DNA sequence: GACTATGCACG
DNA sequence: CGTGCAT
DNA sequence: AGTCATTCATG
DNA sequence: CATGAAT
């Protein structure tokens, strides 16, 4: 009833646990589709669910509880904020959970509770978990061991550098950047023609970031060493217009912030500036945002320090803040920081292996009808005496051993002979079979061309690559200067 | 707490009150900031019929509410909004609600009503629908609009029955409920007073003996 | 954009309305299972998703949200506490929900969250579900119109007087004490035999409820009244002991206490007399309870006024209560006060519905059977010409058409033929056929008795009350004076 | 706040440090209350080696711990208990705060742990079943166990893996963990000082680089 | 249903 | 000063 | 994951 | 002064 440990192997021991779980298992996006585990999870269980974007939107605390009680062993707040992120326009480029009701805004007022909101996934989600039915990913069990779980998912896009990630574990850290769909997969398919892309070229289709809340981004030289490296300091700058007003007045007006920042909260610090009258062409602030836009209006008043002013708060308020790049994300189980090329590379490396397995599934799939629709076009040609032997046998197994053992049949081939239904007799068409084996062979033999064949197979990852890019792309939010 | 309007007018203000603090949420994100304030009632609101003036007074959303629309409780009258509207869902809840805060407006604000400053919300009860980019939606309050909507978008085209505001978004809110152009309010009026009188003390009052039997005579539960 | 009402018609048709529903469909009991609706739905959806008392326990957070997301549009906590509540051996007689976490307790301490406990149904809840799925219990939809709902359960014994009930809406309250199964299921059986059961007999069966805290209960009297109209004060009174105590000390020991009342409290106020002093024996006060009972010592110091200051406490705090019978439930859809025979009568009268919605659903089932089967008895004497005529048709519904015709099998007949497996072929005995015939046509019989038979149908009724109480009767607890 | 022991006795008295106000809710519930005293801790200790002397004295976690304890922190020494047992699920956040509290007592109540006075108590990871009112239930703590009782239970019996501690309820927690006659406890001890200061330092403080380091070189994950 | 404190990295 | 999965 | 107020009937 | 489905 009593064990000893000395202190120094209690801690070793322990922390050694929790950080591994909290590096691979919470906190850090797996390199290739770009997700953290309860995200995946989300996912693949509302999915599970035919909780899907062309269906009804579904009460969120059945998703939540689903998530919960088959795959996600913590609480129902975790899962539940987890879910409102990945619906957040503001957040992620592109949206993966679509939600119904208050999910918080831009002046970072609180979520409504799951108890009222509803949810599905978005279209683009649908996306991400292309084929994963086909056995082309690595499944692992739940902590019941009751049912199975992706541990990574098929990702028919590349969501880490498109949603980016952030980003707290033991050790490391992460903060990866949204980016534009389609600049990104024209990156990543370059690289698959040009595998030895270096930076500079990737730069020309893959530019900077691109944040939901657009704004202005400056740092090319710094942005060329995150990609490069890994980290980087970019600036970010909200963008400005000016409005001229009635009576020799002058009006500053911002309709973009920059990423990740609380504008309720931008409002008041730049209101506090002039209270303090910390700088001179302070006058009135106002915020009039409403559903449909962003506009703030800081108007001033006489001597219109204009210019003077707006530098001012650039400096003092977060009209412009600095945005920094550190690039982590789970390799090979284990952390490593990483710039655009390793990002790139493994996600067309992934793309490869699931490529391969799907066709490797799809074959099987294909030579195992095949095999059985042989079996059909013999059965008819001695239709009368296989009906003959089946009515003289015992039982189910029987009437099989006897087919085989007579007329040479596989077991495979048997089992489909003798579960046909009677009114299958009704046709007895040699012809229909042919062209469904016909259609067969040629599926496999294009199949097999795919998996023998690293350029086929890269050259339907480009098809496809390019496909998702017409359905999902959208123009630039962010300008880069 | 409340959310106020930017601006100060007697003349063209709205007073939403909401039924929770999370549509009081979506009610601040969609509607014109210019001219309308947002004031949540955080669950049940205090029956005013039945309850002591120190309870009453007391009370946090009672009180936000006097002093949010000025006038006192006596009353005066014009301050300070021109509009009072109770916005709540449309479900038996909801409707316990009205009969809360119209119980107090009667009682204590009466004035206000009279005037006709005291409004409810028709919040949509159905939504209608037909995959992802291009999907269409239309909204109906009654029987009758609900069949012009299915007509319209016919078959393949689905129902949604609002269980509540929690599930609407906030330009939704805006589009149907609270865009002035758009949106349909009840006005609540007093024809007589003492019928009124008798009415709101049976159902809000104290007593009950005489509240079950107007239960037995009026409610039908078949 | 506007409309008009009087003050006078929104408060009517809106209290109208709220109270309406309060009094259906949430604050109280139906007289026939006993559930409000809630508790209804908790069962009905647990049960739908195998969580019963034989499998393994579930996350409540996915019980809930299931019960959420599919039948009862409110707050997660409703359901919750809800659950909770059905889980707790000191609130209900007979459990219905069994819990594994903490589920509060008699000190009153808060039941864990639903994120950390796991439920499911216990065995005798089972029991209210009996034969659910034999469409023997009217069903309505949800509010999705996506799925259907019991508006009542099949309630194979009277959970109403068992479990009791209370007990808020509008206008009416209901509180309705726990009573022991055997009991009452003894009185029902009786006033099945004997209908025009006068109470006096009835009282003979079922004496006095039996709270699961067990103590003393007083007032024979007031219990026929209780049970008579409806209404009835009865006191309560907390089972006492004496103990001896070394050095002329007396104890005063508590091993139960009233039904509904704050154990943790009770102690703090009996400290509370004697720590004012408001009666003279008072000496030290200790809750001395832990897993596997309670016990509760006021020991007295030298002046052992014993019977003195017990019968103090007796006045001045709980260690007794009165307890009012004000039983009310949904009859009809509408609110009554119901006395015993009313309650039971209705019990009764469902149960009596039910077996006979039930037996007609099993004797339908086995009559298209039997049709089926006499089809299939023919068929073998045919069968080469059969098959053949199969064999010559032009698709399933051709060859159907044909048997018909033809043959003269029926639509349902024709269509079990053609679809019967090649493998089937292989068994044609008439003799297998002709017994499971036979055993069908004794079914039939046997439930055309039980329909047109009020006798032998209430017989059914009386052995299935019989085999209930065997499996659950339990001793009494309370114990009446 | 904190559930006391009936007596007070320095000699058998244990203070048993919870990971959850729910887990302390059963543990109030099955314990024997005479001499063991509960103290849950709500949501994750803070880090005493990462912070400054201000932030941890104004915690209220610590200095609930401290008062409880009597001691101090300089410490003195015996008040108030004869056992200070840490109780968390067998998780990776349970494990979490194990090292949080092992931190705090290193570095303030230092003697605690050299006389022994610090456990770490050990909840059963596994329970067996095999329907009903016979239901029969056995439990498990290590690979091994679980293959003892696998066997024993032979098939049919379904095995539970604990999540937490919330998942059990109060009897078991004193039947598996808590009774002083069936319980297993791990008892803290410390061999050298120096070997330990410097692992608590490189874990828990708050540079980090080494940190990295010690998880590249130590932590494989795989 | 809002609020209330912590770990973890980092700038 | 605050980020977001965890307690 | 506590705490905080209110409806409704009633004794 | 609470009880228990609702907000
Ligand atoms: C772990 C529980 C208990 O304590 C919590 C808080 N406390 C801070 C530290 N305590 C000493 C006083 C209370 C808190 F501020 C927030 C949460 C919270 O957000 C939460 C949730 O599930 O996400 C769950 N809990 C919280
Ligand atoms: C309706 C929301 C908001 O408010 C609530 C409370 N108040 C906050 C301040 N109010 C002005 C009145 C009291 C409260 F004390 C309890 C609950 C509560 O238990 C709860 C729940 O779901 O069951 C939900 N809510 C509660
Ligand atoms: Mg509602
Ligand atoms: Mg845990």
């Amino acid at each position: 009833n009593i064990q000893n440990m000395s202190l120094e192997d209690i801690m070793g021991e322990r922390f050694g646990r929790y950080s591994k779980y909290i590096i691979q298992d919470r906190a850090l996006p797996d390199i290739r589709d770009g997700l953290k585990p309860v995200q995946r999870r989300i996912l693949y269980s509302m999915n599970k669910d035919s909780n899907t974007f062309d269906k009804s939107y579904r009460k969120s605390a059945k998703s939540v509880g689903n998530i919960m009680g088959n795959f996600h062993p913590h609480g129902d707040s975790s899962i539940y904020d987890a879910m409102v992120r990945m619906s957040q326009n503001w957040k992620n480029r592109e949206i993966l959970v679509e939600m119904h009701g208050n999910n918080g805004s831009m002046d970072g007022d609180p979520p409504a509770a799951m108890r009222y909101t509803e949810a599905r996934l978005s279209e683009i989600a649908g996306y991400l978990l292309q084929d994963i039915e086909k056995k082309t990913v690595p499944f692992a069990w739940n902590f019941d061991d009751t049912e199975k779980e992706p541990t990574v998912l098929p990702a028919a896009f590349p969501n880490l550098l498109v949603n980016g990630s952030t980003g707290i574990s033991a050790g490391y850290a992460t903060d990866i950047p949204p980016h534009n769909l389609a600049e990104v997969i024209d990156a990543a398919v370059y690289m698959i023609d040009h595998p030895t892309a270096k930076i500079d070229k990737l730069m020309e289709f893959l530019p900077g970031p691109d944040f939901p809340t657009g704004a202005i981004i400056q740092g090319r030289d710094e942005i060329k060493k995150a990609y490069e490296t890994g980290k980087g300091r970019v600036v970010v700058r909200s963008k400005t217009e000016i409005e001229k007003l009635k009576g020799g007045k002058e009006q500053i007006v911002i309709t973009e912030i920059p990423y990740e920042i609380n504008k309720a909260n931008l409002v008041k610090k730049i209101d506090d500036v002039r209270v303090n009258n910390k700088v001179a062409g302070i006058a009135e602030v106002r915020d009039e945002s409403d559903r449909d836009g962003l506009r703030i209006a800081i108007e001033l008043k006489k001597d219109a320090n204009t210019e003077l002013v707006l530098n001012y708060l650039f400096k003092y308020t977060d009209l412009q803040i600095n945005y920094n790049f550190n690039m982590v994300a789970i390799d090979n189980f284990t952390p490593r920081q990483v710039g655009i090329v390793p990002i790139l590379s493994s996600y067309i490396a992934h793309r490869r292996e699931v490529i391969l397995a799907r066709s490797r599934f799809d074959k099987e799939k294909a030579e195992k009808r095949l095999h059985i629709v042989e079996g059909l076009i013999r059965v008819i040609s001695i239709l009368d005496e296989v009906i003959a032997l089946i009515r003289a046998s015992e039982n189910k197994a029987d009437a099989k051993e006897n087919l085989k053992v007579s007329y040479d049949f596989t077991e495979e081939q048997a089992e489909a002979i003798v579960t046909l239904q009677l009114y299958r007799l009704t046709n007895t068409d040699v012809v229909v079979l042919q062209e469904e084996e016909a259609e067969l062979r040629e599926k496999i033999a294009m199949l097999a061309a795919i998996i023998g064949d690293e350029r086929t197979m890269y050259n339907l990852m480009k098809k496809e690559l390019r496909e998702v890019k017409k359905k999902f792309a959208t123009p630039r939010l962010s300008s880069l200067e | 707490k409340l959310t106020p309007a930017q601006s100060k007018n007697p003349a063209k203000n709205e007073l939403y009150l909401v039924e929770g603090d999370s549509a009081g949420g979506s009610a601040k994100q969609g509607r014109d900031r210019k001219f309308q304030a947002i004031l949540p009632l955080r669950g049940k609101v205090i029956n005013t019929a039945k309850a002591k003036m120190a309870d009453i007074l007391k009370n946090e959303e009672i009180n936000t509410m006097i002093y949010t629309i000025g006038a006192g409780v006596d009353f005066s009258i014009e301050a300070n909004y021109d509009k009072i509207i109770i916005m709540t869902d449309a479900d038996t809840d909801g409707a316990h609600i009205q009969t809360l805060l119209l119980t107090f407006f009667y009682r204590y604000m009466r004035p206000l009503v009279e005037a006709g400053h005291v409004y409810i919300a028709l919040p949509p009860l159905y939504k209608m629908s037909k995959k992802g980019k291009k999907e269409e939606v239309a909204y109906a309050w009654t029987d009758g609009e609900l069949e012009e909507l299915r007509k319209q978008f016919g078959k393949g085209a689905t129902l949604q029955r609002y269980k509540g505001l929690g599930e609407m978004n906030a330009d939704q809110l805006w589009e149907t409920t609270m865009n002035p152009e758009t949106r349909t309010l009840i006005r609540v009026t007093i024809e007589d007073l003492a019928r009124a009188e008798r009415r709101v003390n049976v159902l809000m009052g104290d007593k009950v003996e005489p509240r079950r039997k107007w239960i037995e005579d009026n409610v039908k539960f078949t």
